[PDB]
This record gives structure tokens, sequence and C-alpha cells, in this order.
RNA sequence: CCAGAUCUUAAAGAUCAAAAGGAGCAGGUAUCAAGCACACCUAUAACGGUAGCUCAUAACGCCUUGCUCAACCACACCCCCACGGGAAACAGCAGUGAUAAAAAUUAAGCCAUGAACGAAAGUUUGACUAAGUUAUAUUAAUUAGAGUUGGUAAAUCUCG
């Protein structure tokens, strides 16, 4: 996408691959950075870099920015306890918040496999139906199987048109 | 154990907008949605009462609402829980000190 | 959709195609269509035999025991195919039918016999 | 090349053509290096690089100009004006 | 304790044995093609690139299994004789639950007979693949397993390409499973076409065929005109290993015998061809040390 | 987020889930720009008190409209509803008038699945199953006709 001043991080992709999942007791994130400083900058590129990959992946998570409130950058976080985490960002770089941050309140990268393994298993391989929820949709499709007669005409015995013509006569 | 609300809002931040009703804070919530075409963040704002015990609350102050276990009316789902930032009078909750925005109004260096 | 009664049971869906027969064993609502809408897939069942000469069932046993043990209904058919499978005892009308052919059977051995002659 | 006879100017820009002649290096002799977005005056030409097996979808011009360099493979986009010459 | 083919000994010897060839175990394949990626490297990442390729190569050489034949299940389970003329054809039913290993499942079968009887291993696996299907397998048996095609396609050198489709097709103690693998090993070693097998994943399956069979002649003699003795004399301390009680094996620990010297005594002691082997073993050592 | 109904069982479970809700998403039109009571408190549930609430991040209107499809939402002659009132109902299967450019059988069975009921053998079911009709579409062969021939764009000769 052509317009903006760094439009690989308007892409699906860049999206996707920022990896910060918070835990389930994160309901708040809140960014307080500056405009100015040098010191501030880490927490600058965090918001302009990072801070559209975590949002994407935590879409429930109300993120909100305050900008030249306090003479120091911070995060806090809100938790469904009741409970406040406050991470003072300062000289800090983007990637070590980053990387702060998923040590603090992430998943376990253990966690989020078995996750998606429970996710896999809710589609079975046996079952039947539409394309869309599985493999295969009648068994007229299964190699051995007598096969759909919208393809190979079936035997005149197996139709059920000759049999009531037999019982008839 | 049951306290809950049928509320996806469970805790929310946000600005107050007016105080104009008694005991009741209007406030400005604003969350990131993500504009589908351009993929980008853009912010949509939504308004929440709040119920004030002690109408503590200015216009412009930073305010944090928890959801109210039983509405108190079809409007106000939440109770104002803490005021995060005063307006215009700021505690840094880093340093613990007076601040008038970029500027310390008391150094942290000078205790005595 | 909303529904007054009905119960949890297990059926066979009929999918297939004209002649060619074809079922989906399934945990549905009694009230909601033959075809249609289920909570859960079971197993299935092909009744016409292969080349090997064999009718396919396939039956999800942890599922099928989960769902009985939360009071869902067995159809006379899948209590005839578990039943064949041996994770019930026979049906009464399995073995009924049974004897009935086997005196259908004898009938015509001796009426074979008698218009031989 | 122009001239009043269709013939005279068929040989007029052969000959002359053999005079401007560019050297393209093809990676692997099939495709082109990497991938190219040119704008020449109005026209916007855009070229990928494909692999061994994907011949040739481009304009048709740019099809036969390739088949005459030796670019095998290839995928081209233009855009903005189409006009021949540019 | 008899030596099995997961032992640490053999899997080194045979890993050993195998080689890594980055050129072959990374081959252009057939599939679709997507355009070449480009990255600028010092020596260094370089380096370190070539090396996660070789751990990746490492993987790509993991060994199948070999496993002697399974037993033939028969098993009645119930005998209804009511239920006799009842039906024409057999039910099979097949326990589908995600959860449960493919070798713990339960398959069981309705004859017109009435018995109940449990599936054979054939109907077995055809019915696991009917249900839990895995990409490569036919439900009815291929083709090309049938002795001409096979014939045809050793002419064409395929052995690798016949062994992975019988690696995907059956189960690995199955009986057709190790009828072919043995078949082929046959036939490589008919033709002295061992190489083909080199930096393959499929090196040490012939390498314990072979040991077993006790024929290691034409791998000695191929080993050793290919130039690598380290791995002719690891293959006759292999079959050492694998016969600790026979006379080449016990000569070697009288003799005490270096490499090059062990494959001398097993020359002599065992192998069916001494002649070609002494032979092969004299022009390699006097040629390389005039050489070098 | 679940009241309720239903099934099972003592309970606990489970299936369908009304009402109530809201992180987000959701037809056109701003020549529809304001709506006109649309808020809150108090506390006892009332008296009373503050003067608010929605809206250019589209309120309030007007037009068009089933749908994001293992399905969902809505309707069931009309008067959103159905006490009442028009009035006497196929938007069940077949049929038929009218109407439209638009044309399937006033057919056979409960033999299989499903549903209802029965302790049960079983009965019923225009669901459905197997058939009938139709070049609407695919496929298979037994079947040759249509369109086109200035350029785009494959293909032309002589007459009028
Ligand atoms: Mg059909
Ligand atoms: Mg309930
Ligand atoms: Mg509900
Ligand atoms: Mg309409
Ligand atoms: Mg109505
Ligand atoms: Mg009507
Ligand atoms: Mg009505
Ligand atoms: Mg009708
Ligand atoms: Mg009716
Ligand atoms: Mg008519
Ligand atoms: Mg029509
Ligand atoms: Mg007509
Ligand atoms: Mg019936
Ligand atoms: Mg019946
Ligand atoms: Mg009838
Ligand atoms: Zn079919």
């Amino acid at each position: 996408p052509m317009k903006g001043r760094f439009p690989i991080r308007r892409t699906l992709q860049y999206l996707g691959q920022g990896d910060v999942v918070f835990k389930d007791s994160v309901k708040v994130m809140t960014v307080n950075y500056n405009t100015h400083g040098e010191l501030g900058e880490g927490a600058r590129k965090f918001v302009f870099f990072n801070i559209p990959q975590i949002q994407y992946k935590n879409p429930w998570v109300q993120i909100t920015m305050f900008k030249n409130m306090t003479p120091s950058p911070f995060l806090r976080f809100y938790l469904d306890s009741g409970e406040q985490v406050l991470v003072d960002v300062e000289s800090k770089s983007n990637k070590e918040i980053v990387e702060h941050i998923r040590k603090i309140l992430g998943k376990n990268e253990e966690t989020l496999e078995k996750e998606e393994q429970e996710k896999k298993q809710l589609s079975h391989p046996a079952h039947f139906g539409p394309r869309k929820y599985c493999l295969r949709e009648c068994m007229c499709e299964v190699e051995g199987q007598v096969p759909c007669p919208g393809l190979v005409p079936l035997p005149k015995e197996m139709t059920g048109k000759y049999k009531a013509a037999l019982k008839a006569t | 154990s049951i306290a809950r609300s049928s509320v996806h809002a469970k805790w929310v931040v946000g600005k107050v907008i007016g105080t104009a009703m008694q005991k009741t804070a209007k406030v400005r919530v604003t969350r990131l949605v993500l504009d589908p075409y351009l993929l980008k963040y853009f912010n949509k704002r939504k308004t929440y009462f709040a119920h004030d015990a002690l109408q503590q609350c200015t216009v412009g102050d930073i305010v944090l609402l928890k959801a109210l276990p039983v509405p108190r009316t079809k409007h106000v789902k939440h109770e104002l829980a803490e005021i995060i930032f005063k307006v215009g009078q700021v505690i840094d909750p880093v340093t613990g000190k007076p601040c008038a925005g970029t500027t310390y109004l008391e150094s942290p260096i000078s205790p005595e | 959709r909303a529904y007054r009664g009905g119960h949890l049971t297990i059926r066979l869906a009929l999918g297939g195609c004209t002649n060619r027969p074809f079922y989906r064993i399934v945990a549905a609502h009694s009230k909601c269509p033959r075809d249609g809408r289920f909570v859960e897939q079971l197993g299935s069942y092909d009744p016409l035999p292969n080349s090997h000469g064999e009718k396919l069932v396939a039956l999800n046993f942890d599922r099928i025991r989960h769902w009985i043990g939360c009071g869902a209904h067995l159809s006379k058919p899948v209590e005839k195919l578990l039943g064949l499978s041996g994770f019930y005892p026979l049906h009464p009308m399995m073995i009924t039918n049974a004897e009935r052919l086997r005196r259908k059977r004898a009938r015509e051995v001796l009426l074979a016999s008698q218009k031989t002659d | 090349g122009k001239a009043t006879e269709r013939a005279d100017a068929f040989r007029k820009a052969k000959n002359r053509a053999v005079h401007y002649l560019h050297y393209i290096e093809r990676y692997e002799d099939h495709t082109i290096y990497h991938d190219i977005s040119l704008k020449f005056k109005r026209t916007h030409i855009k070229m990928k690089k494909q692999p061994r097996g994907y011949g040739l979808h481009c304009h048709r011009a740019i099809m036969t100009i390739c088949r005459l360099i030796g670019i095998k493979d290839l995928y081209a986009k233009v855009s903005g004006s189409v006009n021949m010459l540019n | 304790r008899k030596p099995t083919f997961m032992d640490e000994e053999v899997q080194n010897i045979l890993i050993k044995m195998t080689g890594l060839d980055l050129q072959k175990i990374f081959k252009p394949a057939l599939q679709e093609l997507k355009p070449p990626t480009y990255k600028l490297m010092t020596q260094a990442q370089l380096e370190e690139a070539t090396k996660q390729a070789v751990e990746a190569a490492k993987v790509r050489l993991k060994m199948p299994p070999v496993l002697e034949e399974r037993a033939p299940i028969n098993d009645v389970l119930a005998e209804d004789k009511i239920l006799e003329g009842t039906e024409t054809a057999k039910y099979v039913f097949t326990d589908i639950s995600y959860s449960i290993p493919h070798r713990e499942r339960f398959i069981v079968v309705r004859e017109p007979s009435g018995t109940l009887r449990k599936a054979s291993w054939e109907e077995r696996d055809r019915m696991i693949q009917v249900y839990f299907p895995r990409e490569g397998r036919r439900i009815l048996t291929p083709v090309i397993f049938k002795e001409e095609n096979l014939q045809t396609m050793y002419s064409q050198d395929q052995h690798v390409d016949v062994l992975n489709l019988c690696v995907a097709q059956f189960e690995p103690d199955s009986a057709e499973y190790i009828k072919i693998h043995h078949h082929t090993y046959e036939d490589i070693d008919k033709c002295g076409k061992y190489d083909l097998l080199r930096s393959t994943r499929h090196f040490g399956g012939m390498a314990w065929y072979f040991v077993n069979k006790k024929k290691i002649d034409g791998l000695l003699i191929d080993q050793i005109q290919r130039d690598l003795v380290s791995d002719a004399t690891s293959l006759v301390h292999l079959y050492h290993i694998l016969h600790p009680d026979g006379q080449s094996a016990q000569e070697a620990k009288k003799q005490g015998a270096e490499g090059l010297h062990l494959i001398k005594v097993f020359a002599k002691t065992e192998a069916q061809k001494g002649a070609y082997i002494e032979l092969t073993l004299q022009a390699y050592q006097e040629a390389f040390i005039t050489h070098s």
C-alpha cells in the first residue's frame, strides 16, 4: 500500500507476525508517552510499530494512548482482579519493551500450542458434510465404495425402477 | 460466588465528558478499531454513564470504570472506580511527584 | 430455532443421491428436520456393500456414550446398529425378526418338497 | 522507420534496428534478475521474476520482445498509457 | 540383548555409513515452483546457514523403522447363532475417536455367519485409512507393487521412490512392507546399485538387511571402490556386533585387528567372495598409497 | 447472559433457548440537520429534587431490502397484534382461474430413513423413498443443427 510512512505496517502479514498474547487477566493496556526528548524515543517507536501488532492479536483489550501528561513514558495494565501492573519504559528500546511485556503477562508457547491443539481437534477427519466443514461429502467419493450415480450410472438391478417393475409383474 | 454483569465492558478507561447530571459522570471511552480496507487503526469512541457517589469528577479527568453488577438504570451500567489522572493536577505514577505536563512541579531528587 | 419441547436423540440423517443412500449418524434435537441442523456428528453408516462386501459403520464411541450419558434417545435403527456392533445387547426385535425369517425359510422348504411331488 | 510505401518503411526500420542493440542480462538464461518497476513517461511497466515453468505472461508486445531477447518466463503488467513506442 | 536396529551403536554406525550429501538430500522437487529468495551473507552467516541446513538434513534422514512381521489377528468376541441367515454381507465397525492411537482402535466385524470377530490386519489398516486418511495411501492396494511394474521401476532405477511409496502405503510391520523392502534390497544387490541409496534415509535398511542375511560382499566391494574404507570397516564392525560368536568376529578379537586389517580378517574367514574383496583391497591400498 | 419448556435421573446434568443486554461489524440517501422529554438523583418505591439526554465518528427521518447459508430471521387471509372487526382464507401435495417474458403428476408406496403414539407386536405420515414431466445444467453415446465471415475477431465467392 503506497501512502503512509512505513507502509509495510499496514499489511495483514506484518500485523499477524507480531507475537504477544495477553493472559486473560488483562483488560486494559494504557500507554503514556511523550512527543519529545531522547529518553522517550523507545516508547514512541513502540506506539508506532508494535501497538498495531499487539492490538491485532488481542482484539478485545482496550488500548489507550495519552501524550505529554507525565514527564516519563510508561505502560499501565489493568487486570480483571483489579490489580494494576505498572511498567516503566524509559531508555528501553522498542524491542526490549515488547519482550519485557511478553515476559510479564504473555502466554507461554506451551499454552498457545495447547490452545491451537484444542482448536485443531475440532474438525474431525472422519466426518461427512459440506466442503466448508469436512474433507468429504457423500461416501460416494471414498475409493472402495459405491460411486455417485451422477457419475457412473447404476447396474439396472440396483435401480428402484427395475425392482418396482419386477414386483408389479 | 455470583456477582456479574452481562456487559463486555468489565473494565474501561476514559475521559470525563460532562458532569451535568447529579452523581453521574458522562465518560468518553475510546478503542482502536482496524479499518479493514486500509488495515489501519482508528479511534472509535463510545460514551458510558458512570455512577459518581461523591461527585468527585471534573471535566477532562482520565478515569477508570468498573462494570456494575446490577444496572442502576438503562444507561448506567458502570461505577467509577478510580480517578487515574485528575485534570491538570497529575501525580506521576512512576515517581509519585506532582507534575504539570512534561515538567516536574516538585523534583523527585530533592526529598528534604 | 426455538422449539416448545422435544429431546436430544441419536438418529440417522439420510444423505445420498437417488438409489445410492448413505447415513450420517447424528445427535440432534428431536423436533428439527431429518437432514437438517444437528448437535454433533457421531458416525456414518453406508448401507450399500462395497468392493469387499462390507457395510461400513463408523461409531465415535466415546462421544456416543457421552450423549447417552446425558440421556439422549436412540432410534430403532441406531439401536439395531449398536447391537450389531456389540456395544449394546441385541435388540429384541432383531432376534424376533430372525426367528420369523427362519420359520419362513422352513415353510418354503416344505412347500418346495410338496410342489416337487 | 517511416516512408511513403509500407514495404519501404519495413526495410528502413529493420536495417535501422540492428544499429541500436541492447544487451539484456538474463538470470540463468530464462528470467530477468529481479523485480522491475519503471515509470517511463506516462507508461508504468511492472515486471516480476518467475520460476522455470511459468511462461511469458505479459502484454502481447512484451511477449514479442521477450521472445526476441530470450526471456522465457515473466510477468508484466502495464498501466497508464499503453502507447506502443513508450 | 540381541542387538536391535534402534541400538545407539547400530544407529551411529549406519548414520555414519549413510553420509551427508547436501546436493542429493535437498534436490529440486517436481512440485509447483515459487520464485527464489536472496539474502546477503558474510562468510560467517553462510557457514551458519549451511550448518542449519545440515541439521535439517539429519531430520530428512531419519530412518524408517524396521520391525519383524506382525502376527495374524484371530479373535471372536461372540457368536450369535440366531442372526445367522439375516444378512448377506459383513458389517464393519470402526471406533473413530480423535484421541485414540491407531494401534489401539477397536475394529469389529459382524459376519453373515453371525460371529463377531476382530478385524484382520489388512482390513484394519484399510479401515483406518477410510476414516483417517493421510496422503500417500490408497485404500485399494495400488497396481505399482505387482511384480511387473516393480521390475519396470527397477530398470529405470527409481528404487528410492519405490521405497518411499512403500513407506507411505503399507505399515512397517506388515507383510507387504517387508516383502517389498526385501525384494528391492535384493535387486540393488543383484545389480550393484548400492550408491542409489547412499545419502538416502533408506541406506541403513539394506545395511541391516545385508548384515542379517549375511551378504556383505557387494556392499563391501562397492564401498571400497568408492574409496570409502572408513565405511567398509564400520560395516564389518557392524557384522561383528550382530554376530558376536562367529569365526570372523572371534578371529578379529584374536588378531587384534585394525580397521583395514579387520576387512582382511573378514575377507579370509566368512565372506562368500574373498577373491574380489582381497583384489579390491589390494588395488585400493596400493593405488592410494602411491597417489597420495 | 440466561428465565422457561423438555429429556433423563434423587439431585446433578443435558438439548432448544424467550426476555434482557453489547467489544466489534452491518443497504442507499445529509437536498433527512437537528430530535422535542428523548435524562439522572433521592430514596422509599412514593413524595420530592436537579435539568438534563441523542446527534456531522451522522441523531431524527425518507427510500430499497430476507440473510453474513451444516444454518439463521420473519410470516401464517387482512386490520404491525387479534380481545374485537372486515369477513370465510392451498405461502402443505397436487390441481385451477386471474396475472406474467416465465407452464412438473388432480400420480404409487409407508419398503427404507425421520416424526407421533403405543409396554409391545404395530399403526399413521403429500415428511420422505422410488417413480412421472421438462434440453435448465452436467456426463455418456445411438444424435446435426445454429451462428458468423469489413475491423476489433477465426472465416467469401457469384449474382440482385
Ligand atoms: Mg437427492
Ligand atoms: Mg437454566
Ligand atoms: Mg437468548
Ligand atoms: Mg420485500
Ligand atoms: Mg402479519
Ligand atoms: Mg392465500
Ligand atoms: Mg396476523
Ligand atoms: Mg400448491
Ligand atoms: Mg395451511
Ligand atoms: Mg393458469
Ligand atoms: Mg422455468
Ligand atoms: Mg403448456
Ligand atoms: Mg416409515
Ligand atoms: Mg415403521
Ligand atoms: Mg399416500
Ligand atoms: Zn453422491
